[PDB]
């Protein structure tokens, strides 16, 4: 009941560009490893071969609104450097569609 | 060769002329030399070396005789002897003792006045001793001393580019084993100068005159060079005395200009052997380079005027571009600069030499006290015992083994880890290279590494290149240079003669490749052969030009790199990653040898030492889980106690188990008990299991891995982990702490499993927060608040002055208690000062494979388990067998580690036997295969050496010769692919999928000890911020780049709360916690304490600072 | 020039500039991530090493 609709920031140092910190809606999973959406890997420069990730919890109402609106992952499809899409099919997803 | 060796058919096509030497010799030989054991003495005199002297003998002889300032008194040492060790290795480990033996040396005091001689035997202390495994035991912990790579005490010439004028500047420095430096250089203005003892520069002619050379002799000797004559002309010093005075005032500016000292210091600085020494290796290098004393025996290691003049001449010749030089009375030698990275210049300090140096320092400290108190005690009533103070030497030895950077806790993760730790070559350490000067230039693969240091194996940490692993065939020259063997080649026919060459001498010959084709007689069957020449360059030369050959293809690789099959096909980076990941495998509950491997895995298993080998042939009288009793043929009886569930240095279980039956006959050297991570006496770091190479619903996306639930149900990848918790009761300013079961303010639900002593009972299971050892500490003044006094009144709480500090299981840990070890000074046990009792508790748990755990193959392919699927969901072969692991196809090609596919195919061929038809003659692709591989049953292990193993054509041919399955149908076609069914949908997959058996292993990067969280906890007193690390329950870092990202988002409030509320802001932190717990909306922050104090200071400076609201409104608060 | 020489000439502004630039480089190196809290799959060489 508590965790519902409470966004959390995911980060992976170093943070070279602003998309290195992104807010997600958390859902409980068994085990101990965080589950990350594949489409954001390119944004985080992360591969599932041993990488770790840090999670931060917004507390105040303003912080939650900022994470829910400004930092939400679904709102950051396009890269800020050139405006081209960043969260798009990659690797396996291409081979299937090809 | 090994009596109990399992029959592993080999694909090797080349016969090895030399067997792999003992892999731990690099340690045992050095320690034998240090203690002067008879074995080393014989092995050395076998080399034609007369009267070898051990390290202790050498140091004692160099130390003595110690002569009194007046010459009326003297003291001498000799005859070092060792007695039996106080206790066995296992007992020392079990009782936190140090494995050491007494040291005795005969000491003679001599009085030259009355002629009295007083000879006795003096106890020099307990000298630590090396075990049969090449390790030491200190305070119950097992430690290893790694060899150190250091620049040899030679003479080194070099040329550099001037920063200002960009000219070429030539320089030389003489580096001694002990003493001050001497160096020369040609300045950018063509002025030859000399720096003595690193001090201010001055003309070389000053030094030449100071040695007694007149201007005429200098002109005659150095007349060939105009720069030297110009320097002499511009040298404003004449005569020997004036030059000596100048040098003396240069080295001793604050001392009177007496002539006697001016003459004496120069003689006592370089040329007299009391304070200067080249250590018999610097002398050899200097003689070889400068061509001095050619063919003479090494008589003394002191510097001489002749070689200094030779060095000056060498420098001058080098500056003017001459290539060859001949010295009067010497032999012609080429003139060239020196590459300090070349192993003709780098030498190896083994454990023996390091311990010898430490003993030398200790005895040097002892000598001062001895000679000082020679002048304070009455004469003729002074025995050696009265002035031999052995405290400094014992203190030095203890310091080296306790705090030195080279003595380290043995990497006991698994047998291979420990074996490869004992064979390290570390450039970093005292007397090596500076901490901040470890630039990218030194940490590189020089050509001279070939055959003596592996280029692939190196740690991933900050020591990449600074730490190396000795090659399998290499060994150490008694001077410390690393030798390697080569076969002699004459007239193009390979000879059985084997000679060991150093990197300095290898460059003088042409060395052919190991696997060059040859005939039965040994003659080369090719017109041109690939060879390495002087500069490390590989070229092609005629068959009549080769001088040597490599003994075997495996000469360059190390022990770990030798255990990667199909190493040809893996890139250098991935080979490095695989070699290092082999060192991180965690032992499993049941080990299993790989189906496809290398012949090294056997030897590496035995040389590691973790396997028990029968010493003498006999019959196994009795066998049990705990011990094995053997009756030798000669009537002697041996008993081997096996170590069960022992905790290694890194928390892994070191359980052994016997592999022999009562009444069985065992040959000498046969393996009778498996080690922690070996099967039948060969390395079993991982498990071989069925793999299908295909993407699967994206669960193996981006190097992730999918496992069948079978691996969880059958405990295939389960491992046992043991943690050691510790606590003690210490004396305090209010008194001594106490261990009790009556800890205050706890329900019986909490301490039910505690014994009478207050320690958790053995066998009880504990979870995070459970009490392990009940401990209480005295408290100070109480001064109860009115509320607290009321609570005492309403519960009848009688006064007590103790507080609970009982040991508890850390956050996120659990398991069953398997052992308790308790010490107490009341039982004469040694404890730290001000401590009464100490308790150690062992908690063991059985970790299964779970999501997030890291797995990897031997080829550098690694991933994390992203999903564990039910058995029915896995793709299954037509006969119904479900695959165990699924690896994504997209990770193989771009990583250039296709050797994993070779391993997969060959493992499939091994699992199901093969039979090559010979009805119509051997197939053309089977010509090179040895007959032993023409057939094999199911589960027949095979061997494929790193650089001489299964070929692509042979493997492709074998893939089509596999035997059928139970029903008689071949699952895998000739291409190595099979038609898999979909576990979920049930439809067959449209295309065949590569299937085979891969050997994968569980790395020590388990998620169980990487997950971390923190809402609130301890804080650092120095800076007020949250602590750091999982052990301290610290928080995550929020660097400046994260702040930049937050600013780029425009998330002002989140950044503000991160920097203030979640950081060093006590009032705001408490307010926010209170608001959250009480349900109140989070209070707003503002006005931190730092700004308040800054404003107060500004006011103190009479600066009327004030804060105003809006665009020009009134003040606020 | 040989007879007269130089009066041990030294520069002060250049030393200040050198000090400031070295301090800025030190700050740049400090700005990078430390080995204590890396998030990569395995330890590796850092610029500070
Ligand atoms: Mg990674």
């Amino acid at each position: 009941e508590v965790i519902a609709e409470h966004p959390v920031l995911l980060n992976r140092a170093p943070t070279l560009h602003r998309l290195g910190i992104q807010a997600f809606e958390p859902q409980l999973v068994e085990g101990k490893a965080i589950q990350l959406h594949p489409l954001v890997c390119e944004a985080f420069n992360a591969d599932f071969d041993g990488d770790q990730m840090a999670v931060h919890l917004p507390l105040s109402a303003e912080a939650q609104a900022e994470a829910r609106i400004l930092m939400l992952s679904s709102n950051n499809i396009l890269s800020p450097a050139s405006g081209k899409p960043l969260a798009m099919p990659r690797l396996d997803m291409v081979t299937g569609l090809y | 060769s090994v009596p109990g060796a399992p029959n592993r058919v080999s694909f090797a096509k080349l016969r090895e002329p030399l067997e792999v030497p003992g892999l731990l010799d690099v340690q045992t030989d050095s320690f034998e030399w240090l203690v002067g054991s008879d074995r080393w003495r014989q092995a050395a005199i076998d080399r034609g070396e007369e009267n070898p002297v051990g390290g202790l003998e050498e140091v004692l002889a160099e130390l003595s005789p110690i002569e009194d300032f007046s010459g009326s008194m003297s003291l001498s040492f000799s005859d070092p002897r060792f007695d039996e060790v106080k206790a066995s290795v296992d007992e020392c480990k079990d009782k936190d003792m140090t494995y050491a033996a007494p040291l005795f040396v005969t000491a003679e005091f001599i009085n030259n006045n009355t002629g009295e001689i007083k000879s006795q035997t003096v106890f020099m202390g307990d000298f630590p001793m090396m075990t049969e495994k090449g390790t030491f035991i200190i305070n119950g912990t097992e430690r290893v001393v790694v060899s150190q790579l250091v620049r040899s005490p030679g003479v080194y010439f070099d040329e550099t580019i001037d920063k200002s004028t960009e000219k070429t500047l030539h320089s030389v420095k003489v580096i001694p084993g002990r003493g001050a430096w001497l160096e020369f250089d040609v300045d950018k203005r063509d002025t030859v100068g000399v720096r003595i003892d690193r001090k201010r520069r001055q003309p070389v002619t000053v030094l030449l005159k100071a040695l007694g050379w007149t201007n005429e002799q200098i002109v005659e000797r150095f007349g060939f060079s105009e720069i030297m004559m110009g320097t002499l002309e511009k040298d404003t010093t004449s005569g020997t005395d004036e030059a000596l005075l100048d040098i003396y005032r240069k080295l001793r500016p604050g001392e009177p200009p007496t002539k006697e000292s001016a003459q004496t210091l120069l003689e006592n600085l370089f040329f007299k052997e009391k304070r200067y020494d080249l250590a018999r290796v610097g002398r050899y290098k200097v003689n070889k380079k400068l061509g001095l004393n050619a063919g003479k025996p090494i008589t003394s290691s002191t510097l001489t005027e002749e070689d200094v003049v030779a060095t000056i001449e060498y420098l001058v010749r080098l500056h003017e571009g001459q290539t060859s030089m001949t010295v009067p009375g010497g032999v012609e030698v080429p003139v060239e600069v020196d590459d300090i990275d070349h192993f003709g210049n780098r030498r190896l300090r083994t454990v023996g030499e390091l311990i010898q140096n430490q003993i030398r320092v200790g005895l040097s400290r002892m000598e001062r006290v001895v000679r000082e108190r020679m002048t304070t005690q009455d004469v003729e009533a002074i025995t050696p015992q009265t002035l031999i103070n052995i405290r400094p030497v014992v203190a030095a030895i203890k310091e080296f083994f306790g705090t030195s950077q080279l003595s380290q806790f043995m990497d006991q993760n698994n047998p291979l880890s420990g074996l490869t730790h004992k064979r390290r070559l570390s450039a970093l350490g005292p007397g090596g290279l500076s901490r901040e000067r470890a630039g990218l230039e030194v940490r590189d693969v020089h050509p001279s590494h070939y055959g003596r240091m592996c280029p692939i194996e190196t740690p991933e940490g900050p020591n990449i290149g600074l730490i190396g692993s000795l090659s399998v065939y290499a060994r150490v020259n008694p001077f410390g240079f690393i030798e390697t063997p080569y076969r002699k080649v004459e007239n193009g026919v390979v000879t059985d003669q084997i000679d060991y060459l150093t990197a300095d001498e290898e460059d003088r010959h042409v060395v052919a490749q190991a696997n060059s084709p040859t005939d039965e007689n040994g003659r080369f069957t090719e017109d041109r052969v690939m060879v390495r020449k002087k500069g490390g360059e590989v070229e092609f030369v005629s068959a009549d030009q080769v001088d040597y050959m490599d003994v075997s293809p495996r000469q360059m690789v190390s022990v770990a790199t030798a255990m990667i099959p199909f190493l040809e096909h893996d890139d250098a980076n991935r080979a490095l990653m695989g070699a290092n990941m082999q060192r991180q495998a965690v032992p499993l509950v049941r080990s299993e040898a790989p189906l496809v491997g290398t012949g090294m895995e056997l030897r590496a298993a035995i040389d590691a030492g973790d396997v028990v080998v029968a010493d003498k042939t006999g019959v196994i009288e009795e066998v049990s889980a705990d011990y094995i009793t053997v009756m030798a043929d000669d009537g002697t009886r041996q008993s081997y106690r096996l170590r069960k569930f022992a905790r290694s240095n890194h928390g892994t279980c070191a359980n052994q188990r016997p592999i022999v039956d009562a009444g069985q006959r065992v040959e000498a050297g046969q393996v009778i008990a498996d080690g922690p991570c070996t099967q039948n006496g060969e390395m079993a770091l991982g498990k071989n299991l069925l793999v299908a190479i295909m993407p699967w619903e994206g669960h193996n996306y981006e190097d992730a891995i999918i496992l069948s639930n079978r691996l969880v149900e059958e405990d295939v990848l389960t491992s046992i982990h043991i943690e050691e918790h510790e606590i003690d009761a210490r004396d305090t300013k209010l008194g001594a702490e106490e261990i009790t079961r009556d800890i205050p303010n706890v329900s019986d639900e909490v301490l039910a499993d505690l014994d009478e002593r207050g320690i958790v009972r053995i066998g009880a299971e504990v979870r995070d927060g459970d009490i392990l050892v009940g401990k209480v500490t005295p408290k100070g003044e109480t001064e109860l608040t009115p509320e607290e006094r009321l609570l005492r009144a309403i519960f009848g709480e009688k006064a007590r002055e103790v507080r609970d500090t009982s040991l508890k299981v850390p956050h996120g840990e659990s398991g069953k208690v398997i052992g308790i070890r308790v010490f107490s000074r009341e039982d004469d046990d040694e404890l730290p000062a001000g401590v009464n009792e100490l308790v150690r508790v062992y908690v063991a748990q059985k970790r299964k494979i779970s999501d997030g755990d890291k797995l990897a193959g031997r080829h550098g392919n690694k991933g994390v388990i992203g999903k564990i699927l039910p058995v029915e969901d896995m793709p299954f072969l037509p006969d119904g067998t479900p695959v165990d692991i699924i690896l994504n196809t997209h990770g193989v090609p771009r990583r250039m580690n296709i050797g994993q596919i070779l391993e997969t195919h060959l493992g499939w061929v091994a699992k199901a036997g093969w039979n090559i038809d010979v009805a119509a003659g051997v197939p053309d692709w089977a010509s090179k295969l040895p007959e032993e591989l023409y057939s094999a049953p199911a589960d027949s292990t095979v061997a494929t050496p790193v650089f001489d193993g299964a070929q692509e054509g042979e493997l492709a041919g074998l893939l089509g010769s596999t035997l059928p399955n139970r029903d008689g149908e071949v699952m895998v076609d000739a291409d190595g692919k099979s038609t898999l069914f979909d576990g979920r949908s049930g439809e067959p997959f449209p295309y065949p999928v590569t299937v085979g058996y891969m050997y994968i292993l569980k790395l020590h990067h388990l998620v169980d000890d990487k997950i971390h969280a923190r809402s609130t906890g301890p804080y650092s007193m120095i800076t007020q911020q949250p602590l750091g690390g999982k052990a301290q329950f610290g928080g995550q870092r929020f660097g400046e780049m994260e702040c930049w990202a937050m600013q780029a988002y425009g998330a002002a409030y989140t950044l503000q709360e991160l920097l203030t509320i979640k950081s060093d802001d006590t009032v705001g932190r408490v307010k926010v916690y209170e608001a959250i717990v009480k349900g109140e909306n989070i209070p707003e922050p503002g006005i931190p304490e730092s700004f308040k104090v800054l404003l107060k200071e500004l006011q103190s400076l009479c600066l009327n600072v004030e804060v105003l609201s809006s665009d020009g409104a009134a003040i606020e608060m | 020039v040989d007879l007269l020489g130089r009066n041990k000439a030294a520069d002060e502004a250049a030393e200040r500039e050198r000090r400031e630039e070295e301090a800025y480089a030190a700050g740049v190196l400090d700005l990078m991530v430390d080995r204590e809290d890396l998030m990569d799959d395995e330890d590796h060489l850092l610029a500070q090493d």
